[PDB]
């Protein structure tokens, strides 16, 4: 297919910045191929001089040359291996960086639709397989092709009537190798499917351990697992038998070709057309070719899978996001007035199934606006679309008589901030998490945010102060500290619009009395989302909405 | 059996 | 089996002995053409070499087949026993360990016997060259073992650094709404770039180590070959060794090199696989008479975490009973003791005049049935997932009658393909009321003498609760069975013959529903709330 050729062209364009390393590696490869081609000729000339009369000059010259060629081949092979390994690693690192940069620009709907494990497989092992195409597979393929051509040239130089027999014999070996490779691949993927089916049983058993323990059906589960194990064992036995039969066939064919070469070589020897060293070098050349052909077939088979993995990674990368045009606006001063004009929103995950319909209200800088009602957790949609996370299908949300799509990303998300019911924490320091997303923030701002959100209680004890190391995803803190750090993180930016989710239902009462009654709520629009009427004890403008419609 | 050839980088 | 392994050992010894005839006979044939022999001898060696090598290949095939057929059985039995042991208290590890150990042991034994036989024939051919090879073996092949440790250290540093970078990227991607809300995509890109920049230097070290390792591992063998060829040439000049013997040694040295290389490349993997492996009376009939006397139990974590104490609940046969109270009542321990899922740790208990563990396991599990607090359905059909654990397959009419009694007939009929409807794993796609009805049907299909159905109203609806109340309270003479319903539906607790409340692991109240609601117990406090 031309698609595979396009993929190879894209891979070459990716590997383009590593030109000098690849040139040096190819030159080292050529030197190694020449050295290992020329070694057995002198290895046979040593036997040639040893068999007949003794001449010290020829023996010394032959052993010196052979040692020199062996040393040169070893040195160049080591250099080629090092250069190719470095090139492969550089390619892997570059494509990992490019893939992460491309992935970070996609819309949230793609991340909701696509599971995390697929992205991890793309970024962990699938990106590694494409880095073995040029520095590994093309390397061994080219070296095997050139080695085979040179070896057959030398065998034709030695004796054509002995080379023609190998030429006739090789297609049988090629066909047998291809058939065995196809059968092995088929059996291997069947074995993988069977072992996945076997692991499904133990996953089901460990998932529902309480049920089976209550009903005492342990023997039934172990019988199902025994049946799955027998099904896998039959496939394993078939694979082993096929591999053993292939090895037996290969050994018999090697016997036949060796006997034919020996018989014809001795028949030509009796006419004086060959020497013992010539025959020995011919045996070494035949033994090398018989392995290099199979190496070539295996390497092509692996190159196909490498190209497939590269196709998967490139398909994952080349997705075009559905975000609107980037916004160039960013005023020095923002009033904070927000208007929704019949915004109507439907989730892109389930299109034509609207969640919001004809919503319309206005927000004031000095008036506190609260939202009430269960809504089936549908109140988070207006909070998400208020930060330009999801573009509205109908209507329009606007700030200061300007639509939200025309504002600069950093400026808009620095002027309008929000906290959810569940805070999300990273693996950095407390200072890192407080100043998250900030280009430069002094420790004084962190102190102000911590004392304004009443975090300094827990933070003061914290070893190494604020420079402590939080656990992964906040594993070293409880829910109260998570909420305190989240509200301090929101407060540290001095936002013109502040949105809170569950300010009293989930968040502490002290934080609700602090953030909603300080200077950050004196001249800034605050949108608090609560499922109860307790927020009515301080709210000014209360809005209730159910099933996508406002009362 | 036999050790399949590794033919590394 | 030891006998089959011994037979495989005999077969592999014979095959390794017979394989080596090719270089010996080609060297003898070159010597034969050197000294003007006869054609009868020539065809004799040709036929003998062909027969020996063919027999070696055939015996290799037979021995392999026997070894693989036995090791498959061994691995399957080990996996089954591991699963059976872990269920009455990893499997993928065990399977990978089993198959890797199998192939490693096969390669190790094959190449060890081949190397031993090769050493034997080479020593028979000429003492001097074999002694030289033996004395240059370890002093020249210890260096790959020295370099491989440094290489493995650098390579494992590479993989752990890559894994850490991948974990950082995955953590950044999993929290994408927060990153988009704080506009910190460039920060995550910068962190990823810093991780790769930290990787790069060590990676260069790894490349240099690869170059040095390849240099050493080729130069050692090449120098060994050069030295043995020079010594053989000097000896054949001296005349103590024939030239054909030199050809045989030239052909044998390569095979010995491959054998020792395979052994040294195999042994550490075998060692680490071994290190990974080192870590591993039936009752006739009953009326449902269940009685307790000061019964106590403890949590499985530690005996200090007491579950309950002083339990004397008398499950009246042919009547219902409701257990209420706060979380300190320990009704879960009472349910576990009724289902005999946990051993008692104090007091006395009896089921139909006999202790519950004293009876047969299958009979006790089939008689004293229970419904789980969280309903779950296994990944099977509704004719199986609603009859799991049954000794005999129920009839379709019987299963339909059970579903009708449990109210699951409509759910089964609405599903496609009738009773053979596909169900998701662990009841993921099933509704809460449907799952509760399926659990009730699974409990009622065994015709229990006592029902411990509780906590099913958390996911059930009001209609399901009304159906459960109609099945329980309005049962004909309770179907000659008892009940221990401890569900959260307080409406059905009023219809119970004798409700009770407990606190702190001990009973706190009891009596009739009106008496309990008029007393000072926890049930009255909940009613007055």
């Amino acid at each position: 297919q031309v698609n595979n050729k396009v993929l190879m062209w894209r891979l070459l364009k990716l590997s383009r910045p590593d030109l000098p390393l690849l040139v040096a590696a190819f030159f080292f490869l050529v030197l190694a191929v020449l050295g290992e081609t020329l070694i057995p000729h002198y290895s046979g000339r040593v036997i040639d001089i040893l068999g007949g009369d003794f001449d010290p000059h020829a023996f010394a010259s032959a052993i010196f040359f052979m040692c020199l060629f062996s040393f040169g081949s070893s040195l160049s092979a080591g250099c080629r291996g090092g250069c190719f390994t470095y090139t492969m690693s550089r390619i892997n690192l570059r494509i990992r960086e490019q893939l992460f940069s491309s992935l970070l620009r996609q819309d949230l709907g793609f991340f909701q639709e696509t599971k995390t494990g697929e992205l991890n497989s793309r970024l962990s092992s699938d990106t590694t397989l494409m880095s073995n195409w040029l520095p590994l597979n093309a390397n061994v393929l080219l070296r095997s092709l050139v080695k085979v051509v040179g070896l057959y040239g030398f065998m034709l130089s030695i004796s054509p009537r002995l080379t023609l027999l190998s030429l006739l014999h090789m297609p049988f070996t090629i066909a047998a190798e291809k058939v065995y490779n196809t059968r092995h691949q088929e059996v291997l993927r069947e074995i993988q499917d069977a072992v996945a089916r076997a692991g499904q049983v133990v996953r089901e058993a460990v998932g529902g351990l309480q049920t089976v323990r209550s009903f005492g059906a342990e023997e039934h589960e172990v019988c199902r697992y025994k049946e799955a194990l027998e099904q896998c064992r039959q496939l394993y036995w078939r694979r082993d038998l096929e591999r053993a039969l292939y090895l037996l066939v290969r050994r018999v064919l090697h016997l036949g070709v060796q006997m034919l070469m020996l018989s014809c070589g001795l028949q030509q020897m009796q006419d004086g057309e060959l020497t013992q060293g010539s025959l020995l070098s011919f045996m070494i050349y035949q033994e090398s070719v018989g392995s290099y052909v199979q190496t070539l077939v295996y390497i092509y088979g692996d190159m196909l899978s490498n190209v497939g993995a590269a196709e998967k990674v490139f398909s994952y990368m080349d997705r075009q996001p559905n975000l609107p045009s980037p916004g160039t606006l960013a005023p020095t001063t923002l009033q904070g007035v927000v208007k929704f004009q019949d915004v109507s929103f439907a989730y892109p995950n389930r299109p034509d199934r609207p969640v919001l319909k004809g919503l319309t209200f206005t927000l004031r800088p000095g008036e506190v606006t609260a939202l009430v009602g269960p809504n089936g957790s549908g109140k988070s949609t207006v909070a998400a679309l208020l930060q330009n996370l999801y573009q509205p299908t109908g209507g329009q949300v606007l700030l200061d008589e300007k639509p939200i799509s025309q504002y600069e990303h950093c400026y808009l998300h620095s002027q309008v901030v929000s906290v959810g019911q569940e805070p999300v924490l990273f693996s950095g320091s407390v200072r890192n998490n407080i100043a998250y997303g900030l280009q430069s923030c002094e420790d004084d701002k962190v102190m102000a945010a911590a004392q304004a959100a009443h975090a300094d209680d827990f933070i003061q004890e914290m070893e190494h102060g604020i420079y402590t190391d939080v656990g992964e995803k906040g594993s070293q803190l409880a829910a109260g500290q998570k909420q305190r750090l989240a509200i301090a993180r929101a407060l540290v930016r001095d936002p013109r619009v502040l949105i809170l989710d569950e300010a009293t239902s989930a968040l502490d009462v002290q934080c609700e009395q602090a953030l909603q009654d300080w200077n950050s709520r004196g001249d800034r629009t605050v949108l608090v989302i609560a499922h109860r009427l307790q927020t009515v004890q301080r709210a000014h403008q209360i809005l209730v909405l159910q099933e996508g419609k406002l009362q | 059996i036999l050790k399949e050839p590794v033919h590394g980088v | 089996e030891t006998r089959r392994l011994s037979l495989f050992l005999v077969l592999v010894v014979l095959s390794s002995l017979g394989e080596m005839a090719i270089p010996f006979f080609t060297g003898r044939l070159t010597d034969w053409i050197l000294q003007d022999g006869s054609a009868d001898t020539f065809t004799r060696n040709l036929t003998l070499m062909s027969i020996l090598t063919i027999a070696s290949a055939v015996l290799e095939f037979v021995g392999d087949g026997i070894y693989n057929n036995t090791m498959g059985h061994v691995h399957s039995h080990l996996q089954g026993e591991v699963f059976g042991a872990v269920l009455r208290q990893v499997t993928e590890d065990t399977s990978t360990l089993s198959d890797s150990l199998s192939e490693n042991l096969s390669l190790f034994l094959w190449y060890l016997v081949r190397g031993l036989c090769l050493l034997g024939i080479m020593l028979w051919g000429s003492v001097s060259l074999t002694m030289v090879t033996l004395i240059t073996l370890p002093l020249l092949f210890l260096l790959p073992k020295k370099v491989g440790k440094w290489y493995q250290l650098l390579e494992v540093q590479v993989r752990e650094s890559l894994a850490k970078s991948s974990q950082v990227a995955i953590e950044a991607l999993s929290a994408m709404p927060t990153v988009r809300s704080f506009a910190n995509e460039e920060g995550e890109a910068q962190k990823f770039r810093e991780k790769l920049q930290e990787i790069k230097t060590l990676n260069q070290k790894e490349a240099v180590a690869y170059a040095v390792n390849s240099w050493t591992t080729s130069i050692s063998g090449m120098l060994l070959k050069v030295g043995i060829l020079y010594i053989g040439g000097q000896l054949v000049t001296s005349g103590a060794v024939s030239s054909g013997n030199l050809v045989t040694f030239v052909l044998y040295q390569m095979q010995f090199t491959q054998a020792v290389e395979v052994l040294l490349s195999i042994y550490p993997r075998v060692q680490k696989a071994v290190g990974s492996s080192e870590k591993i009376l039936t009752p006739l009939h009953l009326e449902g008479l269940v009685q307790f006397q000061d019964v106590s139990f403890a949590y499985p974590n530690r005996p200090d975490v007491l579950v309950l104490q002083g339990l004397t609940f008398t499950l009246r046969p042919g009547e219902v009973t409701a257990l209420v109270g706060p979380n300190g009542s320990g009704k879960s321990t009472v349910a576990a003791l009724l289902q005999n899922l946990y051993q008692p740790t104090g007091g006395q208990l009896l089921l139909d005049g006999k202790p519950l563990p004293q009876y047969e396991h299958r009979y006790l599990h089939r008689q004293v049935a229970a419904v789980g607090q969280e309903p779950q359905v296994f990944g099977r059909s509704l004719q199986e997932n609603i009859a799991y654990g049954l000794t005999q397959k129920p009839t379709m009419e019987e299963i339909t009658a059970a579903a009708v009694k449990s109210g699951a007939h409509s759910f089964i009929s609405g599903l496609p393909q009738g009773y053979d409807t596909e169900v998701d794993e662990a009841g993921s796609q099933l509704s809460g009321g449907q799952r509760q009805a399926v659990a009730l049907a699974r409990a009622l299909i065994r015709k229990p003498c006592v029902l411990i159905l509780d906590d099913a109203t958390s996911a059930l609806d009001a209609n399901s609760q009304l159906q459960v109340e109609q099945l329980l309270y309005e049962s004909p003479e309770r179907y000659s069975r008892s009940v221990l319903l401890i569900t959260q539906h307080l409406s059905l607790v009023e219809q119970a013959d004798h409700i009770l409340f407990l606190e702190g692991g001990a009973i706190r109240e009891g009596g009739t529903h009106q008496q309990l609601m008029e007393k000072k117990g926890c049930y009255w406090a909940m009613v007055q709330a």
